Formats: C-alpha cells, structure tokens, sequence
C-alpha cells in the first residue's frame, strides 16, 4: 500500500538583509517594491512516479476531492495538472485516484486484475468513465463552467469500481471486465469478453445494463440481495425488485436475446443463483443452485430440507433448471423437475441419513457402506415411491431403520434384482425400493422392523416368493413389540432396566427360556409397576 | 465428524470444552449409551479417575455423572485399529488444573458433545 502526496520542488529566492540595530547579517525575503522581483517561493516540478513490483500494489493518493465545499473544489483544481506516472507489476495493480491530476496508469496485462476505483470521489458524483478509451478525462461541474479536473491514460485496467451514490455511465472494454456499481443506478455498457457486475441495493436510480454484441458471458452479483425482493418476471431478463429501483437488462439488439442462454448467471445473497435457460417462446430466468449454507445464514429459523426449499421455491413462482444442484450440506442433492426425481448422493461412512417421501417428487437414496438409513413417518396419503441403492463391501454393511416410521403392515415383493416394500401405519402407507449397485442385493444388510427384531436382507430374501407377490412380512398383532429380550440362560440378579419412553407409555419385557427344563424366575420390583402377563391376541 | 489417523499421540494433554456440564456414564451395557448414534467416528473414552466428580440427581436404574468444566486428561494409549470401522477407542486419566490442551479436532469438530 503507497499512499502518495502532492509534493513540488521549490526554489526559495532570498537575500541578504543588514540588521544595523543588533550588527548582523540575516537571510530575508526579495523586497516586492523594489521593481519586479522573484516570487520568494517557486515551484519547479508537479510530478511523482510509483514503480510496482512483482506483488499486488495499491495506490492510494490524497484526497482532495472529496466533496462539493467550495475550498475543496478550488484545492482540487488548483492540483489538476499533477502528474502521475505509476506503473504495475505482475501481481497487480489496484489505484484509487485522488480527485485531481494527471494519471498515467501503467498496468501489466499480465496480470489477472487491474482495478481503477473512483470512491474517493465524492459519494453523490456524476461519473462517465469508459475502458475502450485509451486517453479520458473527468470533468468537474464548478459554477457557469465545466473544468476537467482529471485526466487519466490507462492501459491494462479491467476492474472499473464506480462511486459511492451517484449516477454512473460506465461503459467495459472487448476483454473481461468487472464492475462494482454505485449505488446511485445509471447506466453499464459492457464489451466484449466475459463481464462481471456487483450490484448494491437500494438503487437510487434504475440501473440500465447494456449487452453488446460481441459480449459472450455475464456474471451479476446482489451481495446485498435476497431472492425474496426479486418479483418472478418471466420472457425478460431484467431483475424487478419488490420494493426499490429494478436493474433493466437490455440487450443492444433485441433480435439476439436469445444468445444469452446458459450465459446469464445471476447470484444473490441467499444462495439462489439465477439462470437464464431458453424457453419455448424466449428465454426465463429460473433457480439453477441453492447453496444451502447461505440460506441457514439468511434464514435460519425455517427448516432446512432440499425438499422444503424447493415446495418454497415453487411457491414464489419460479421456475426450475433441469437440473437443480443443492451444494453444501452432508449430501449433494439433485434435483429433475422433468421427472419430478430427487437424487441424494451420499458421501461420508457410516452416516445417518433421515428418508422422507413426498408428494411431489420420487426419493433415491445412493449409499455408502456402513451407512443407516432412517424411514421417516409417513404423514399423508398419495406418497410417491422411495428408493434406497445400498453400497454393500460385506464388512461395514448398512442397515435400514424402520423403528422411526412405526409400521403395522409390511408386505414385500421380489423383481429384477430389487426387494419392494411397502410400509402402511394405522392410516398412511409409503412403497420403499431397496436396490443394489452390482445388481445384487447385499446379504448382509440389516432391516429392523421392532427394536428387538432385526433381520438380514438374506434372511428376507429367501421367504419372498419370485413371482411379483406380495407376502406378509410383519404384522402390529400377534406377540407385542419387545423391547428388551433378556434370556434366561443369565444367572442370579441381572438388575434388568428399562428406560421411560413419554411417547409411547408401553414398555414390554420378555423373559425367553430355550432349555428343556421349566424355569422359575424369582423377580423383584424395585421401580416402576406392572400391567400383568401378556396372554393371546386380542 | 471428520478424524484424521494418528493425530492423537499418547501423553498429549486434553480436557473438555466451556459447557455446562460434560456428562459421563458409569454402566454402558443396557443404559444404552455406547450404541452408536450419528455418523461420522464415534470415540470411546474411559476415564480412569473418577473421584471429584459430583453426581448427578438420577431416576432409578440410571448411573450418570457430570464433569466439571475445564478438567484435565492426560490422553494414554489411543488406539485406532477399528478406523476403517469409524470407531476410535482412546484411555484418558484425570490430572490437575494445568491449563492446557484442546477440546477440538485440528479440524475443529468439538469434543464431548
């Protein structure tokens, strides 16, 4: 960082003075009445020179444009032939002009960014800058006349920074560019190249963005933005906000609108980031990413699900990309609004994943070994179908939970290499897919149906008859569900303990003999109370 | 949720976060405590020292004591022959206030959840 000043060499014209009154002689200032003499000061040079580096450089003179007041005005103009002469390395070159002078910016095309800021000019100023022009001037708006306060040559800049509030005309070059807005609207006419835009919020002005012909790509980034102030405008381009001044995207010609399809992308604070996708008609823009992250930052209190996010998103009336990625969070979520699919990939070992149908999209669970997959409660009727695809190694295999989901009918069924459940509750069902990778269904997974009950996918596999028929695998009837089986082969006092559970006030003991002999077992009650002894059915 | 193999060396000084209470249970086999919940690695810890450790008021059938904030561990004997199964078993022993170590994984997963 170089801050630089505004620093003439003088020559001061002096002479000798007799001072009779104390005998001595002293250095004093030229005598103005005697004709016409020397100024007592004189200043010689109006020049300053800045060499960069290989590192990135900023270059940061005084100030002395930085508002209206009129003594302001008149230093700046006093100092507009300053010169400048500042030259950039290979790390880059970043220049914030003062407000006054003659800037010869040097920048090495090398380099990846040139940045040419004009912030410390004052916050509501009119600026017209534009990159395609090698030699430009700033004129300044004093009483009855127009003065050009700057002059800068350029070479290398690519990183145009408007001001802070004002109405800015910033016109790009044919390469890639970047601009940072004020935040005072105006006007943006791109070049070619790919083009850059961040874009504040509370526009005082609408903001007109020009796209040029030879342009091939655009970025726009609302750091300050959410996708709840953008109004879902379909067949243009240009971003409408809610409430505020709206950015009104045009292109130079009408007639190639279409050309920026895929070539459009539009961020925001939230984490959405807009894509513009030809339509049937035209063009839309519509939600191509969602990363997750940045919408718990913006809104927290709301549930985090791809699921809910997306019936969200479709509530505001936007439309979807064919392809929906979900980045952040523990799984990359995919989404196909064709085929209304929903992909979870998953990535980590033996992690817990929650399973939740819905009702308008197919879920598909790709696993990992030792993984544990949880069905959760089904809750309305017209549930559309679930798919689990296990990843099985035979040493860490996963295993499928359905204790969370609370069934009381599970029938299964055999076709192509793939179990189908079905998974009814007093009320509701839900159809679950359980597949494999190598078409083959892993034999050592474990489905656990009742917390005592857990049961191998080899097991299952063999009483599931080949033809598509489906066959009772459990029912809520005949014993009780157990949630302790304590054999009898233990000795002497084994202090059995069974937690409470609120939710479910029933907690079932079963004393299990497997010797020929009958048993005899002398309890002791310590705490708690029982209901009996559990004899048939009904 | 992330453990990187070997970076827990025995005679490394630990102890636990700034929470409230760091719960730890005597009995595991049918309070159900070390049954595996969650993804990621589950480490399993045994404190040797357990005197100044104040109990907990517990319902019947349940041993659960808490841990004083701040407490020093002297790590002994980590051994991570089960990672591949994501199961870490570590030795820990009380010591006094020595006022050092970490209670996060140089990735900065905390510890004593």
């Amino acid at each position: 960082t170089i801050i630089l000043g505004y620093g003439h060499q003088y020559q001061a014209n002096t002479e000798i003075e007799y001072l009779s009154n104390w005998i001595v002689w002293r250095e004093a200032v030229p005598d103005s009445t005697s004709r016409h003499k020397r100024p007592p000061l004189e200043v010689l040079n109006s020049q300053c020179t800045v060499i960069a580096g290989e590192r990135k450089t900023t270059v940061l003179p005084l100030r002395v444009l930085s508002d209206l007041t009129p003594e302001c005005t008149e230093q700046a103009i006093s100092l507009k032939d300053y010169k400048f002469i500042l030259r950039g390395g290979s790390g880059g070159l970043a220049v914030q002009v003062g407000g006054a002078g003659y800037y010869d910016i040097d920048a090495n095309l090398v380099a990846k960014e040139n940045t040419l800021s004009f912030r410390g000019l004052p916050e509501e100023f009119p600026l017209t800058f534009d990159l395609s022009k090698q030699t430009q001037s700033v004129m300044l708006k004093t009483p009855d006349d127009e003065v050009p306060v700057m002059t800068i040559t350029q070479k290398g800049i690519n990183t145009l920074v408007g001001t802070a509030a004002g109405k800015d005309r910033l016109i790009g070059n044919d390469k890639d560019n970047t601009f940072h807005t004020s935040s005072g609207g105006g006007t943006v006419i791109s070049g070619g190249g790919n083009n850059r835009y961040i874009i504040p919020r509370d526009l005082k002005t609408p903001l007109t963005l020009t796209l040029s012909s030879n342009s091939v790509s655009h970025e726009i980034f609302l750091p300050e933005t959410t996708l709840a102030e953008l109004k879902p405008v379909a067949f243009e381009l240009s971003l409408i906000y809610w409430a505020g001044n709206n950015i009104n995207v045009q292109p130079e010609d009408e007639a190639k609108l279409n050309h920026f399809a895929g070539n459009f992308r539009v961020h925001t604070r939230d984490g959405m980031t807009l894509e513009a996708v030809s339509r049937e008609n035209g063009i839309q823009l519509a939600i191509s990413l969602c990363d997750v992250q940045r919408w718990q930052a913006v809104y927290p209190e709301e549930n985090n699900r791809p699921d809910a996010i997306l019936d969200r998103l479709h509530d505001m009336g936007w439309s979807l990309t064919p392809e929906v990625r979900f980045q952040g969070g523990e799984t990359q979520v995919s989404y196909d609004p064709l085929t209304r699919q929903l992909v979870y990939q998953l990535q980590a070992r033996y992690s817990e994943f929650q399973l939740a149908g819905s009702r308008h999209h197919t879920t598909a669970v790709t696993g990992t070994p030792g993984s544990r997959y949880i069905i959760m409660k089904p809750v309305t009727t017209q549930i559309l179908p679930t798919q689990i695809i296990l990843a099985g190694d035979n040493d860490h295999p996963e295993t499928i939970d359905l204790l969370e989901a609370s069934p009381v009918l599970v029938e299964g069924k055999k076709d192509k290499n793939s179990v189908i459940l079905t998974i009814a509750t007093i009320q509701y069902s839900l159809q679950l897919t359980i597949s494999g990778i190598e078409e083959s269904l892993p034999e050592t997974t474990r489905v656990a149906i009742q917390p005592q009950d857990t049961r191998l996918l080899g097991d299952v596999l063999r009483i599931l008859p080949d033809n598509g028929n489906w066959v009772g695998i459990f029912r809520s009837g005949h014993t009780p569900t157990v949630n302790r089986l304590e054999n009898l082969m233990a000795l002497n006092q084994v202090m059995t303990f069974l937690p409470r559970v609120s939710g479910s006030a029933e907690q079932v003991l079963c004393l299990e003999n497997l010797g020929g002999v009958r048993k005899k077992v002398e309890g002791e009650l310590l705490s708690g109370k029982l209901k009996g002894a559990w004899k048939a059915e009904g | 949720s992330k453990w990187s193999r070997g970076w827990l060396k025995t005679g490394t000084i630990l102890q636990t976060p700034e929470d409230r209470n760091t719960d730890v249970y005597l009995t595991t086999i049918q309070n159900n405590v070390f049954s595996r919940q969650g993804g990621g690695y589950q480490v399993y810890y045994r404190i040797d020292g357990m005197a100044g450790a104040d109990i907990a008021d517990n319902a019947p059938g349940e041993t659960r004591c808490t841990l004083r904030p701040g407490t020093c561990f002297e790590v002994t004997s980590v051994d991570e022959r089960h990672y591949e199964w994501n199961i870490i078993y570590v030795t820990l022993k009380t010591c006094g206030w020595s006022r050092n170590g970490q209670s996060k994984t140089p990735n900065g997963d905390n510890l004593f959840n």
